[PDB]
C-alpha cells in the first residue's frame, strides 16, 4: 500500500550495477532484514529465539570486554626499555 | 659470539638458554651502541675467532728448480715433484703418463690442476704413486700436483685452486662394514 522505488532501493552510478547491488546487500544486512528474512524461513520456537537471544547479547559483552582489555593492554607492547635488567 | 658452553665456562656456573640469549641480545646492543675501546675489549673478550700453507722451491744436482708434494685418496698416496721449467712431460714411477693410465678419465684428472692455472706444457712432474686403483692413483697424483704447482703460481692462483677443489684432500673413504647386514649400509632382505 506505499509507494514503490523507495524503499530498499539504490541508484546505479555509472552503471557499475555490481556495485550497486553491493550496497544494497549491505544496507539490507546492517539493517537485519536480511537475517529476519532468513530466520523467518523456520519457524524458531521461543524458547530457542530467547535462548538465541540471551547467548547473543552475552557473546556481545563478552567480545566487547575482550575488546577493550586487548586496547588497553595495547599500551604495554612497546619496546622494552629496561633491556638487561 | 661465544657458544652456551663456553659462556657457561667463563663463568662457572650453569646457565639457560633463555639466559644465554639474553646475555647475546645485550652483547649485540652494546656493540650497535658505537661502544669504545673500553667495550670493545669486553665485547672481545667474548668473542671467538672462525689458509693454505705452501712448500719452498728447492734445487737439484742437475740444477733444475722445482718444488715437491704429496697426497693421498682412498687407498692411494702419492708424492709429486715439479720442475720449474718444463715441457709437460709426466713420468709416474718412471712411466709416460699416457702408458701409465691408459684411461682417458685419469689423463683429464691430471691434466685438470695445471689447466685450471693455465700451464699445460710449462712444467716438467715427476710421480710415484703406491696403492688403491687406477682412479684412486690419479686423483692422488692430481692433489700432489696441485700442492707442488702451489709454489709456482701465484697467492690469487693458490686461492682459486683452493676455491675449485684442487687442494682439498677427499675424505670419501670405504665404509666399513658392520655385522648383521650385507655391506656398509645394505641391510639384508627384511623377512615378514
Amino acid at each position: 500500500k506505499h509507494l514503490k522505488f523507495i524503499a530498499r532501493t539504490v541508484m546505479v552510478q555509472e552503471g557499475n550495477v555490481e556495485s550497486a547491488y553491493r550496497t544494497l546487500n549491505r544496507i539490507l544486512t546492517m539493517d537485519g532484514l536480511i537475517e529476519d528474512i532468513k530466520h523467518r524461513r523456520y519457524y524458531e520456537k521461543p524458547c530457542r529465539r530467547r535462548q538465541r537471544e540471551s547467548y547473543e547479547r552475552c557473546r556481545r559483552i563478552y567480545n566487547m570486554e575482550m575488546a577493550r582489555k586487548i586496547n588497553f593492554l595495547m599500551r604495554k607492547n612497546r619496546a622494552d626499555p629496561w633491556q638487561g635488567c | 659470539w661465544l657458544i652456551k658452553e663456553e659462556l657457561e665456562e667463563m663463568l662457572v656456573e650453569k646457565l639457560s638458554d633463555l639466559d644465554y640469549m639474553q646475555f647475546i641480545r645485550l652483547l649485540e646492543k652494546l656493540l650497535t651502541s658505537q661502544c669504545g675501546a673500553a667495550e670493545e675489549e669486553f665485547v672481545q673478550r667474548f668473542r671467538r675467532s672462525v689458509k693454505q700453507l705452501i712448500e719452498p722451491v728447492q734445487y737439484d744436482e742437475q740444477g733444475m728448480a722445482f718444488s715437491k708434494s704429496e697426497g693421498k685418496r682412498k687407498t692411494a698416496k702419492a708424492e709429486a715433484i715439479v720442475y720449474k721449467h718444463g715441457s709437460g712431460r709426466i713420468k709416474v714411477n718412471g712411466i709416460d703418463y699416457q702408458l701409465y693410465f691408459p684411461i682417458t678419465q685419469d689423463r683429464e684428472q691430471l691434466m685438470f690442476p695445471f689447466h685450471f692455472v693455465d700451464r699445460l706444457g710449462k712444467h716438467d712432474v715427476t710421480c710415484t704413486v703406491s696403492g688403491g686403483g687406477r682412479s684412486a692413483q690419479a686423483g692422488a697424483i692430481r692433489l700432489a700436483m696441485a700442492k707442488a704447482l702451489c709454489s709456482f703460481v701465484t697467492e690469487d692462483e693458490v686461492e682459486w685452486m683452493r676455491q675449485a677443489g684442487l687442494l682439498t684432500t677427499d675424505p670419501r673413504v670405504r665404509e666399513r662394514k658392520k655385522p648383521g647386514q650385507e655391506g656398509a649400509r645394505r641391510k639384508f632382505t627384511w623377512k615378514k
